[PDB]
């Protein structure tokens, strides 16, 4: 096989802008790479074919470029219509490889999360669990990593995450954070605590909560 | 149970029946070339043109080869020509003339325009003719339709030469070749 | 004999040989002998088009020198339209062999490419060969009754007969006899305009290697 | 007018086999080859195979060698791929192939088609989640609403069904040990709480166990 | 050499390809020219010691465009007087090749 190594794994980006996937391979393929378009919910389309020949539809911003093991397309003034998640496929080879996915996101200028912690519900105790849960809201960027905690103590088993997608309103991103233990390991330990590390803030974000409190 | 496989022999080009004139001065028939109802049919049969040129469309390209990677067509192509040259001529129509052309078609004598013809000069039987509106025992009521020709129904190669007529032969290949017959 | 089922692998490329149909023309002209050949072009890309075959277009260009003649092959571009380069003999793989045509230089008004035109050609078939790959238009259902076992794959039917020549005799050649240009078939009855005048052959019957 | 009609969903057991099929029209389905693609989630696309309906000469990926059987049939204009003794890892979307009749690259596609191996189906239950009284009143109240452990996806969860409903990100349902878990938080003033009380309903479209829960 | 016994099997059948009789011919005419085949027909009232056989009779018809010529096989029908479907090429296996009759 010869195997595709696109890069970058995502871009941030407004409209406007010259942009450029990078897409290499092991092979002299000789020009034979179709570039592709998917947004959420939804199908590939075709938008280039053998690196140089558009098809039908499609506007002139799309040009591509290259020769030899390395290819890469040019978009100027890129529009609304263009966000979504982008492949480069060569077609020679048993087997044929595709391209390692660049999900094309939108720029914007960088806020500090509104993360807020909660005690856990009281209808899992009676069931005999307690689940704790640090919610990370509307920040920026994607990037982020979270710190769980326990009478000071970090822990790094049954931690449970979950990303969404960009919104499309204000391009932001919102992260649920789950730590999940049982009945008995919840009321011995009285300090609990999540710590995200960000850029707008060299010190993490501070919540925290106690049994004996609430 | 015998059967054989013809195969057919070397093709000159000599042994060829076309791009060669052919006058006409006696026909085999009765008809010594006229055309009633303005129109011919002429039809041919080649078998010694029928080369068959066949395609080859790819799948994925590279310089070693598997036999899966290209997809064939097999297409054939002929084409034609035909030339004429005409001659006009009149009929003088008089009374013991009509009734031979009635006898051989009537779509002949209606497409001149100059008349209708009643079919019978009467008929001596009384043919038993009805009036009171059908209600008492039935009869085959037969609604006619002329259908315009009878030829309608089948499929031809249609060609048109209602806006290729001439007057003057010699900027034409046959006629540079009919008038050194004829010495005009 | 064609057995069934089929014997062999992936590839199964041959070495083979073979000649030619015997060609004898002779052309006079002063403006120079025009021809044609079967050429591709462009489709309609409005319509969803079923399968997609590639449409061919007619195209009449004036005659080089060093381009090849007929060689029962028919008279197409092969340096486009057989994109395995494989299956034409090994001279003809990478041009297009045209052919005259008689019909539309006779028809010019002006008539100043012929003044004489011979032309003489034989040919039959000696062998039968199949041709390999995928059919585009595999045949319809309702002219054949299946089969179960051996009979699974259908062969691909793609046949093409090899050209053979014939003998050669000299009683039929066509060289080394005068011609008098009593009359001319055109109007230009063997006026040279331009000062200039376009003879061609094309003889293969002479050629030994 | 071409279309390459897929199946969205397929949910199955892990070893047992599965037939995959996609419906072709508005070509000639004997004049092209067919191929079938997977995309692992998190991951590019993996093509499969190779296949034609016309001879029924077949091509196979030897990392899917005697995992897929691709076999098809002609009167019905469909081609099937059959996974055998299927595991967690292709747990995956799928489509099948079509290309122009040139055929550098796949022109249409179909639908898609995700495919989830476990055991039993379970409902979920649903829990509210109140604040601490600690973190004192600044602007925003953030509340909290937690789905847990269910199998299959769909599930719709809506506060107040619908009433007041802007601004909620419901996050997306993370599997884990074939059950899935979502939560949503809701940001509003601080004015209405505890004035409204806002509520959080699920709906099921399955054993359909609508429960509503105060936050 | 066709040697004995016969091989066995319940089918031998393989793909050839074969030639045509060449041919050249032209007629022209006021009304189209008429051509004929053989086609099976109707039978008799019921005989005793008869074998299964179709009869055979003559139809005049008008000489479309496309109907092929006759190719040493015989002016007559392909469809209905062919169960097997596999003795003739594609070309004339599902057809009704004629022949114009110069003495009509």
């Amino acid at each position: 096989d010869i195997q595709m190594t696109q890069s970058p794994a995502s871009l941030s980006v407004s409209v406007g802008e010259t942009v450029t996937i990078t897409c290499r391979a092991s092979e002299n393929i000789y020009s034979n790479l179709i570039w592709y378009q998917q947004k959420q919910g939804k199908s590939p389309q075709l938008l280039v074919y053998a690196a140089t020949n558009l098809a039908d539809g499609v506007p002139s911003r799309f040009s591509g470029s290259g020769s030899g093991t390395q290819y890469s397309l040019k978009i100027n003034s890129l529009q609304s219509e263009d966000f979504g998640s982008y492949y480069c496929q060569h077609f020679w080879g048993t087997p044929l490889t595709f391209g390692a996915g660049t999900k094309l996101e939108i720029k914007r200028a960088d806020a500090a999360p509104t993360v807020s912690i909660f005690p856990p519900s009281s209808e899992q105790l009676t069931s005999g669990g307690a689940s704790v849960v640090c919610f990370l809201n509307n920040f920026y960027p994607k990037d982020i990593n979270v710190k769980w905690k326990i009478d000071g103590s970090e822990r790094q088993n049954g931690v449970l995450n979950s990303w969404t997608d960009q919104d499309s309103k204000d391009s932001t991103y919102s992260m649920s954070s789950t730590l999940t233990l049982t009945k008995d390991e919840y009321e011995r330990h009285n300090s609990y605590t999540c710590e995200a590390t960000h850029k707008t803030s060299t010190s993490p974000i501070v919540k925290s909560f106690n049994r004996n409190e609430c | 149970a015998f059967f054989p496989t013809p195969s057919g022999s070397i093709v000159t080009s000599e042994s060829q029946l076309f791009n060669k004139p052919y006058w006409l001065q006696r026909a085999q028939g009765h008809n010594n070339g006229i055309c009633w109802g303005n129109q011919l049919f002429v039809t041919v049969v080649d078998t010694t043109r029928s080369t068959n040129m066949t395609l080859c469309t790819e799948v994925t390209k590279e310089g070693t080869y598997k036999n899966d990677n290209f997809k064939e067509y097999v297409r054939h192509v002929e084409e034609y020509d035909l030339q004429f040259v005409f001659q006009l001529c009149k009929i003088t129509l008089t009374a013991e003339i009509m009734t031979y052309i009635h006898t051989m078609d009537s779509n002949i004598l209606e497409d001149w325009q100059f008349g209708l013809t009643p079919p019978p000069s009467a008929s001596l039987q009384d043919t038993y003719r009805f009036v009171t509106s059908q209600a008492i025992t039935c009869q085959k009521t037969a609604p006619p339709k002329e259908k315009e020709d009878p030829l309608n129904k089948y499929t031809f190669w249609e060609v048109n030469l209602k806006e290729k007529f001439s007057a003057d032969l010699d900027q034409f290949p046959l006629g540079r070749k009919f008038l050194l017959q004829s010495g005009l | 004999s064609n057995r069934y089922p089929a014997q062999p692998g992936s590839d199964n490329r041959e070495c083979l040989s073979m000649d030619y149909k015997q060609t004898q023309l002779c052309l006079i002209g002063c403006k120079p002998p025009t021809g044609e050949h079967w050429g591709k072009g462009v489709a309609c890309n409005n319509n969803a088009a079923a399968t997609d075959c590639p449409p061919l277009e007619l195209f009449n260009s004036i005659i080089e020198d060093g381009d090849m003649v007929d060689t029962g092959f028919g008279c197409m571009d092969f340096g486009t339209l057989q994109a395995n380069k494989s299956d034409v003999p090994i001279d003809i793989c990478n041009s297009t062999c045209k052919y005259p045509d008689y019909l539309k230089m006779a028809s010019e008004p002006y008539g100043d490419s012929l003044f004489f035109f011979l032309r003489r050609e034989q040919m039959f078939v000696r062998h039968f060969f199949n041709r390999a790959g995928k059919l585009g238009e595999a045949v319809p259902d309702d002219l054949y009754i299946k089969g179960s076992g051996n009979t699974a794959v259908i062969q691909s039917s793609a046949f093409f007969p090899t050209p053979s020549g014939s003998i050669v005799t000299s009683e039929s050649q066509l060289f080394n006899k005068p011609y008098w240009l009593q009359r001319a078939q055109g109007h230009n009855n063997g006026i040279c305009w331009g000062n200039q005048l376009f003879v061609t052959v094309v003889d293969t019957t002479r050629s030994t290697n | 007018q071409v279309q390459l009609l897929q199946s969205g969903a397929e949910l199955v057991r892990p070893g047992s086999s599965v037939k995959i099929s996609c419906k072709a029209s508005g070509y000639v389905f004997t004049s092209y080859w067919m191929h079938w693609v997977k995309q692992r989630p998190g991951q590019g696309l993996e093509w499969i195979g190779q296949i034609y309906p016309g001879d029924g000469g077949t091509h196979y990926n030897g990392n899917f060698r005697d995992k897929a059987t691709l076999t098809a049939d002609k009167s019905s204009s469909t081609a099937y791929m059959h996974l055998s003794s299927l595991t967690s890892e292709d747990s995956a979307v799928y489509f099948c192939a079509r290309k122009i009749y040139d055929g550098y690259g796949f022109s249409y596609w179909g639908q898609g088609t995700l495919v989830t191996v476990s055991a039993k189906t379970t409902p979920p239950s649903v829990y509210p989640l109140a604040p601490g009284s600690a973190a004192q009143t600044n602007s925003m109240v953030t509340l909290g609403c937690l789905v847990k452990g269910y199998f299959p996806e769909p599930v719709t969860v809506t506060w107040n069904s619908g009433s007041l409903s802007s601004g909620v990100h419901t996050f997306p349902a993370v599997l884990q040990s074939d059950l899935y878990t979502l939560s949503s938080s809701v940001t509003v003033p601080s004015s209405p709480r505890p004035s409204e009380t806002v509520t959080c309903n699920v709906a099921h479209p399955a054993s359909s166990t609508k429960v509503d829960k105060k936050i």
